[PDB]
């Protein structure tokens, strides 16, 4: 059973694919249901699938242009309202703007010198507390950001910007 | 900027 994105999480801006792999950012807000997992300012949407202890896989096929951001949120991440985008409010993410990747880092970003990126494989191990993010066409390691996760973990994923998404690889 | 919504 592999990921999908969840579309009750989704910021109503956003589009998700039908086979509810990929996501862009829309130039409408749908009208849908306000519920309170659902992101209704920032631009983010999970997985419909969480994780609580364990080692898990996936893979994150990423535009060549800025807008995106990707990795994991714990799942008290703030829904409501304009929130950060920093690991103090539960996300761990890489991000490509201004033509650059950066691990999100806080107060300031990483800069990597990875260069272009197709797409990702992400490594969660809730045993040991990292999540870990590889380019798949040598597994050159990205980033990994130690954590001593303490509740559930999702798959999150935010594009801002029009002309770039995500897209969940299986 | 851009991605103050991210």
């Amino acid at each position: 059973v592999e990921l999908t994105l969840d579309p009750d999480t989704a910021n109503p801006r956003l589009i998700l694919s039908l086979d509810l792999k990929g996501v862009r950012l829309g130039e409408r807000a749908q009208d849908l249901p306000n519920h309170p997992c659902r992101f209704d300012t920032n631009t983010r949407v999970l997985a419909s699938c969480g994780f609580s202890s364990g080692r898990h896989h996936w893979e994150v096929e990423v535009g060549s242009k800025d807008g995106w951001a990707f990795g994991v949120a714990r799942e008290s991440v703030r829904r409501k309202g304009l929130t950060p985008f920093t690991p103090e409010e539960g996300v761990w993410a890489l991000q490509l703007n201004g033509g650059q990747y950066w691990a999100v880092t806080s107060p300031e970003r990483s800069p990597l010198s990875c260069g272009h990126l197709s797409r990702v494989r992400v490594a969660l191990d809730l045993e040991v507390g990292a999540v870990s993010f590889y380019a798949v066409e040598d597994m050159r390691h990205l980033y990994t950001f130690r954590v001593n996760f303490q509740e559930r973990v999702f798959p999150l994923f935010s594009v801002c910007s029009t002309g770039t998404y995500l897209r969940i690889w299986p | 900027p851009h991605t103050v919504l991210q």
